[PDB]
């Protein structure tokens, strides 16, 4: 229910840059205007490829995911500890007088 | 609103409003701003030279129909 | 006249009517005033006119060489091909340097300093970053000086030239990679329509089990 | 030995009581109090307690010795400071009541001498510094080795440096390692308790014979 | 028709308004047909309200066995969650609005109470339970329309509950939801005093086909925004407050299960798993963008 907003906006601009793609392909194909400002931007794009190779964000994202993952680790804690407390309850229920 | 009181600006703008005998002036402020764009936090409700607590009932100060809830309030809303 | 990324806006109908009416040596003067047009160093639809076609392969066949250099070649081509092309000004020689260098930064995230020092014949730091800062000062270059990497940080590149045509292959390679990342992400999409849709089904059924556990 | 409130009162010296022969000699009064403090304190409030001491100022002005002792101590002339330190070694011994904690005192004294100078640096050079503390190079570094036994800086020494480098940098990755240690013992306990549910609910125990 | 429910039959609507089925059974209203104005400024004016509690008049109607929230939202005010009958004071809003709303064919009349507890809900607390109970003996059909702004921030779902509280004399029958909710110290005692004096309405939503097309087309260019969130940076501090709060709740679960708020250990395990899921899904979206745009190699 979140990523479908992603999907919707991406599909909208997808229609945009796909109409772009279509009249583009026609440029090199034929009967549609020959301009030098078509792909050229595509070259800019292919040098816009994966931003920050940098190892900077590489460490940064080690940071991020380690944070959330140890969060989840603690939550391996939360889940099984709640399970454990209920177990000790029922152990104090039938094995014992809670 | 069972209590029909007046919220009055510094210039004398007494506004007729339906409230209750325990209606919070906290929400009476909400009423004055939802009615007149002038927001209530410079609609400083003062009662007889002494401020009315923004978190109180109008009737807490024996406020009634022709009673006055002071603004001092703003001009851009109005 | 028209306006987006380009040289001095006069140039389009400027050199249209020039090549139309100025030819031979008048065509050479045409070309000489063409020479300073940075963002259009290539004249695909401007060599569309037969006046530029005779500009090309006429007296100024070397100039069509230079034009294709703008389209295809580099300044270090001229560093080798010092005689093939027509004359150029030191400003315009540095302009062809900027040709190859904007093409390079177009290639890399950040081109090394020594890269353009050597291919563009650049000797030392001073003149190097002089032409560098003037390139960025053209606003073609975003990013900053990538000194630590001995590069030039690049965040944005305005189009250098019209750069006669890998155009078909260019746009179709674009279509290729666009669809490739698209299909990667779409396989992800349906893995999502699996997993936490599977999460919906799994927990719904598990909760059904837990509810039926009672009675 | 809860000398915190001890010095809390020691600072509280009010001269205007002015007389009790069994109370304390003002020499012993000030030395006693202020050195309980000089054990207890953290430097800031104590300089406040010391440099901004007013009620104790007579008591302050009693021993010029111990006065400038702790003065240039916090100013760190460790050499002669420690000098008169373990010179009044014998006379605190000469105190019936300074004797019973001489080891405690001199202990925490040279401890906090460390604590004082060492804190700003990044790599503990020793050579001139040892010339100051007047501990032999080995005795110096073994003081340090002691320090290793408890010390706070992730520090190591080229002995041929004759010089420490102090504590390290990262705490994040430190958190990482403690995190994983955490998780491993977590899973360990977890299986343990799984098997424990088994042994219990499988009736399991051990009879007496 | 999809527009068949957008039809505000002022005839029919105000008919059931004067119908008084609640005085026959105070459990008649089971549904709450809503137009998304509630969500609209309820959401963004609880959020834009910061943490300042608010109050006032909702637009709406009634249909069959259904309360209908055409409107609900917030004030730029405070004091709600502790005001003696807060909401009243903002009704001046549609003391005017609805009136000349009729001048455009909005012949509706006032129906309810807009409000928001920015950060911690939209409801009526202890003093506002005086508010809620008194007014439902004042103003029935009256509702405790309940949705939490920051809960709907870190939750991804609108927990809407139209809480017709059980009036004095009328106890929760078979169907009293009584949505138990973690309350601050100010009103948790009075919630325990009044947690089981309200039921929820079956809050449905009604719209037009143009509405669906508009939301889809919204997404159809918002997806670019979708891959530009950076919200792990947003409320990591919020995660930290949950850190403290959760260690505290485990402290209190400790204190409860020691010798002998019901089973704070299990509730705490639940909420811990919940909030960790929250932070983890934030990290999910962020790592999503990251790995996507950073695995784009030339
Ligand atoms: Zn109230």
């Amino acid at each position: 229910e979140h990523l479908i907003a992603q999907h919707s906006a991406i599909k909208m601009l997808h229609s945009r840059v796909k109409l772009i793609l279509e009249y583009v392909k026609a440029s090199e194909a034929g009967e549609v205007p020959f301009n030098h400002e078509i792909l050229r931007e595509a070259y800019a794009l292919c040098h816009c490829l994966p931003v920050l190779s940098t190892d900077k964000f590489k460490t940064d994202f080690y940071d991020q995911c380690n944070d959330v993952g140890l969060m989840a680790y603690l939550g391996t804690i939360t889940k099984t500890c709640n399970t454990m407390n209920q177990f000790v309850n029922k152990f104090n229920v039938l094995y014992d007088r809670q | 609103g069972s209590m029909l009181i007046k919220v009055k600006t510094l210039t004398g703008k007494e506004i007729e409003i339906d409230i209750e005998p325990t209606d919070k002036v906290e929400r009476i402020k909400e009423r004055v701003e939802e009615k007149e764009g002038i927001p209530p936090q410079q609609q400083r409700l003062i009662y007889s030279g002494k401020q009315m607590n923004d978190e109180k009932t109008a009737a807490d100060y024996k406020i009634m129909g022709g009673s006055v809830l002071h603004l001092v309030l703003a001009l851009r809303g109005g | 006249m028209a306006g987006e990324q380009k040289p001095s806006s006069n140039l389009l109908e400027q050199f249209i009517l020039l090549a139309k009416g100025t030819s031979g040596s008048a065509l050479t003067a045409l070309i000489s005033q063409v020479l300073e047009a940075p963002g259009v160093y290539v004249f695909g639809e401007l060599l569309e006119l037969a006046n530029v076609q005779e500009l090309a392969e006429g007296a100024n066949a070397a100039y069509l060489q230079l034009l294709n250099l703008f389209a295809y070649g580099t300044y270090p081509d001229y560093i080798a091909n010092k005689e093939s092309l027509p004359e150029l000004s030191t400003a315009q020689q540095n302009k062809l340097k900027h040709l190859t260098i904007v093409s390079l930064a177009s290639r890399m995230k950040c081109i090394p300093y020594s890269v353009l020092l050597k291919d563009l014949e650049m000797r030392n730091l001073r003149e190097l970053e002089d032409l560098i800062i003037e390139a960025v000062y053209t606003d073609i270059i975003q990013g900053k000086l990538d000194q630590r990497n001995q590069l030039l940080e690049v965040d944005f590149c305005i189009g250098r030239d019209i750069r006669k045509k890998d155009l078909s292959a260019i746009a179709r390679t674009l279509q290729e990679w666009c669809v490739g990342c698209e299909v990667v992400l779409s396989g992800i999409e349906e893995q999502v329509s699996r997993a936490n849709q599977h999460k919906e089904q799994q927990l719904g059924l598990k909760q059904q089990i837990e509810s039926e556990v009672a009675n | 030995r809860k000398y915190k409130q001890a010095a809390k009162c020691l600072l509280l010296a009010s001269f205007d009581h002015c007389d009790f022969p069994e109370l304390l000699s003002p020499s012993n009064v000030a030395i006693y109090g202020g050195l309980c403090a000089l054990a207890t304190f953290d430097r800031q409030e104590l300089q406040r307690n010391v440099i901004s001491s007013s009620s104790f100022k007579l008591f302050l002005e009693l021993e010029p010795q111990v006065r400038d002792i702790i003065f240039k101590f916090y100013e760190s002339k460790y050499a002669s400071c420690l000098k008169m330190l373990d010179e009044m070694k014998d006379n605190l011994l000469l105190d019936m009541y300074l004797a019973p904690h001489v080891r405690t005192l001199y202990t925490q004294i040279r401890n906090r001498a460390l604590i004082q100078y060492f804190s700003p640096y990044v790599s503990a050079d020793m050579h001139r510094m040892a010339a100051a503390f007047n501990t032999t190079v080995a005795a110096l570094e073994d003081e340090l080795t002691q320090l290793i036994l408890e010390g706070l800086i992730s520090a190591r020494v080229d002995s041929h440096s004759k010089i420490l480098y102090a504590r390290d940098v990262d705490q994040r990755s430190t958190t990482f390692e403690k995190s994983l240690l955490m998780g491993k013992e977590f899973q360990r306990r977890a299986k343990a308790m799984m098997l424990r549910a088994a042994v219990l609910r499988n009736q399991i125990h051990v009879k007496s014979p | 028709s999809i527009d068949e429910i957008y039809k505000y039959d002022k005839k029919q609507q105000q008919e059931i308004l004067a119908a008084k089925p609640w005085t026959k059974d105070h459990h008649y209203f089971k549904y709450c047909k809503i137009s998304a104005l509630a969500l609209l400024k309820m959401v963004m004016h609880a959020r834009s309200g910061g943490n300042l509690e608010v109050m006032g008049l909702m637009l709406g109607k009634v249909d069959g066995e259904t309360m209908i929230i055409m409107d609900s939202f917030a004030l730029p005010v405070e004091g709600t969650e502790t005001r003696v009958n807060a909401q009243a004071a903002a009704y001046e809003y549609m003391a005017a609005y609805i009136e000349n709303a009729k001048q455009v064919g909005r012949l509706e009349n006032a129906i309810g109470w807009y409000h928001s507890h920015p950060g911690y809900g939209c409801w009526l607390s202890g003093i506002d339970v005086s508010t809620q109970m008194l007014n439902q003996q004042f103003q029935e059909p009256f509702v405790a329309v309940v949705i939490d702004p920051t809960r709907t921030i870190s939750a991804g779902k609108v927990n809407l509950g139209a809480f017709r509280t059980y009036p004095k004399g009328y106890k929760p029958p078979d169907e009293g939801p009584s949505e138990y909710q973690t309350i601050p110290l100010n009103k948790i005692e009075d919630f325990g005093v009044h947690c089981k004096q309200y039921y929820a309405l079956e809050v449905s939503y009604f719209k037009s086909s143009l509405d669906r097309k508009l939301l889809e087309l919204l997404w159809n260019k918002y997806w670019v925004n979708t891959l530009s969130s950076s919200s792990l940076l947003t409320n990591a501090d919020y995660t930290t407050g949950q850190v403290f709060d959760l260690s505290e709740k485990l402290e209190q679960s400790e204190a409860q299960l020691g010798r002998g708020s019901e089973d704070k250990l299990a509730k705490a395990t639940r909420d811990s798993c919940k909030t960790t899921i929250e932070a983890i899904h934030g990290l999910m979206s962020q790592v999503i963008k990251d790995k996507l745009f950073n695995q784009i190699n030339i």
